[PDB]
C-alpha cells in the first residue's frame, strides 16, 4: 500500500499569514493513464471531513482561491496564501491512483498563534465522598497554557507514580487560543491513606524548571 | 452537491457485528461509487471499501480479510457496511463518501463488553491571582454520553470539561470551573450531572 | 461508477 507522510503534524499561523504543508507518498502517483491521482481535504472541529483540492491542483467546487496545491511524483504541497478563521482544521491528503487500498495522510493540524502562556495549576485531594467508598483519586488540572506540549508526573512522598494515571487534554480555546489539560491519578484508599505528600508535577516551554503544585494529607 | 445521512450510534460487543446505513440524496449523484472510511480516536484515516451502486461491483481494503461487507439498496437509494467478529480495534467513526467527494456526518461505533453503569460523581474542593479553581469528577459510567454544567449554566465562562477517556473499561470526566476567589466559599457552587442511559441526574455542591 | 475526477475512468468499477 501507498504511505502517505504529510508534514508539519502541527502548523501555528496567525491569521493573514501565508501556511505550507507537504505530503510525500512512498510511490510515484502518476497514473499510466497521465493522471495524478493526488487529493487533500480539511476537516474542521467536529465536522466531517470536506474535498477542497482533486488532482493535484484542482479547487472542489465552492473551494476560494487562496487555496492552492502543487507538485508531482510523489511530492506535493498545499498552500494557503492568506489563512483566514475558517480554515483552522486538520487537512488531510489522499492517493487513489494505486490501490485497493486509498490510502490517507495522517493530517496537518492548522492552529492559531498566540502568546506563551504559563499554566494555571490547582490540584485536589480526594472528596470524603469518593473516600467513603474505598476510592481516592487525586485530580490535577493545568490550565490556558500555551504552546500546547506538556508534561506531567505525579510525585507520592518523593517518589514518582505512573500506574493508574488517567490524563486529558483540551482541543485549543474559541475564545482566548489555550489550551488545558486534567490529570487523575487513582489509588485506592489504604494506599493513599499511607501517604503524605502530593505532588502534580509539570514541565512546560515557559519555565526551564519543573511546575509543582503540592499539598500534605 | 450529494447529501449523504449516516445511521445513529452504536454499541456492540466483542464478536458481534454492526450494519451502518447511508441514505444518499442532492443534489445530485452522478451515481458515483460510495465509499466507507473509519477515522480513529487518533484523527488517522483508513478506506475500508467502495461499491458501485450500478452493477454492484466492490473493492475492499484487504486488511479487513472479508470481515466488511458492503450492499446497496437501489430501490431506497440507501448503501449499507456491515462489519463482523468486532474487537475494541474496530471501535472508530464511520463515514460513508461518495466518489470521495462528499462526506456523511459520520457514525461512532464503540466495540465493549461493558454494561450500562452510573457515574460516581465527586466535588473536588481546593487545598489563584484574583482566582480559584474548582472542579468536579464523573467516574466510571458506561455508555457516553453524559453532561455537565456549573450552577445550571450560569458559570460558562471559565469552564474546561475534559474529553472523557476510557480508562478500561469505563467512561471518566472531568470539568474545572475558574470564578473570583473572593466569591467562594461565599457563594454557592454546584455540579450538575446527567447520564441518561442510567438515569443519573445529580448536583454535587462543593464545599471547603 | 467511476468518478474521473478522483480516479481513473477505468478503475475497478468499469
Amino acid at each position: 500500500d501507498v504511505v502517505m507522510t504529510q508534514t508539519p503534524l502541527s502548523l501555528p499561523v496567525s491569521l493573514g499569514d501565508q501556511a505550507s504543508i507537504s505530503c510525500r507518498s512512498s510511490q510515484s502517483l502518476v497514473h499510466r493513464n497521465g493522471n495524478t491521482y493526488l487529493h487533500w481535504y480539511l476537516q474542521k472541529p467536529g465536522q466531517s471531513p470536506k474535498l477542497l483540492i482533486h488532482k493535484v491542483s484542482n479547487r472542489f467546487s465552492g473551494v476560494p482561491d487562496r487555496f492552492s496545491g502543487s507538485g508531482s511524483g510523489t511530492d506535493f504541497t498545499l498552500k494557503i496564501s492568506r489563512v483566514e478563521a475558517e480554515d483552522l482544521g486538520v487537512y488531510f491528503c489522499s492517493q487513489s491512483t494505486h490501490v485497493p487500498p486509498l490510502t490517507f495522510g495522517a493530517g496537518t493540524k492548522l492552529e492559531l498563534k498566540r502568546a506563551d502562556a504559563a499554566p494555571t495549576v490547582s490540584i485536589f485531594p480526594p472528596s470524603s465522598e469518593q473516600l467513603t467508598s474505598g476510592g481516592a483519586s487525586v485530580v490535577c488540572f493545568l490550565n490556558n497554557f500555551y504552546p500546547k506540549d506538556i508534561n506531567v508526573k505525579w510525585k507520592i512522598d518523593g517518589s514518582e507514580r505512573q500506574n493508574g494515571v488517567l490524563n486529558s487534554w483540551t482541543d485549543q480555546d474559541s475564545k482566548d487560543s489555550t489550551y488545558s489539560m486534567s490529570s487523575t491519578l487513582t489509588l485506592t484508599k489504604d494506599e493513599y491513606e499511607r501517604h503524605n505528600s502530593y505532588t502534580c508535577e509539570a514541565t512546560h516551554k515557559t519555565s526551564t524548571s519543573p511546575i509543582v503544585k503540592s499539598f500534605n494529607r | 452537491e450529494v447529501q449523504l445521512l449516516q445511521s445513529g450510534p452504536e454499541l456492540e460487543k466483542p464478536g458481534a457485528s454492526v450494519m451502518i446505513s447511508c441514505k444518499a440524496s442532492g443534489s445530485s449523484f452522478t451515481g458515483y461509487n460510495m465509499n466507507w472510511v473509519r477515522q480513529n480516536i487518533g484523527k488517522s484515516l483508513e478506506w475500508i471499501g467502495a461499491i458501485d451502486p450500478y452493477y454492484g461491483g466492490t473493492s475492499y481494503n484487504q486488511k479487513f480479510k472479508g470481515r466488511a461487507t458492503l450492499t446497496v439498496d437501489k430501490s431506497s437509494s440507501t448503501a449499507y457496511m456491515h462489519l463482523k467478529s468486532l474487537t475494541s480495534e474496530d471501535s472508530a467513526v464511520y463515514y460513508c463518501v461518495s466518489g470521495m467527494e462528499y462526506w456523511g456526518q459520520g457514525t461512532s461505533v464503540t466495540v465493549s463488553s461493558a454494561k450500562t453503569t452510573a457515574p460516581s460523581v465527586y466535588p473536588l474542593a481546593p487545598v489563584t491571582g484574583s482566582s480559584v479553581t474548582l472542579g468536579c469528577l464523573v467516574k466510571g459510567y458506561f455508555p457516553e454520553p453524559v453532561t455537565l454544567t456549573w450552577n445550571s449554566g450560569s458559570l460558562s465562562s471559565g469552564v474546561h470539561t475534559f474529553p472523557a477517556v476510557l480508562q478500561s473499561d469505563l467512561y471518566t470526566l472531568s470539568s474545572s470551573v475558574t470564578v473570583t476567589s473572593s466569591t467562594w466559599p461565599s457563594q454557592s457552587i454546584t455540579c450538575n450531572v446527567a447520564h441518561p442511559a442510567s438515569s443519573t441526574k445529580v448536583d454535587k455542591k462543593i464545599e471547603p | 461508477r467511476c468518478n474521473p475526477n478522483m480516479e481513473p475512468p477505468r478503475c475497478w468499477a468499469a
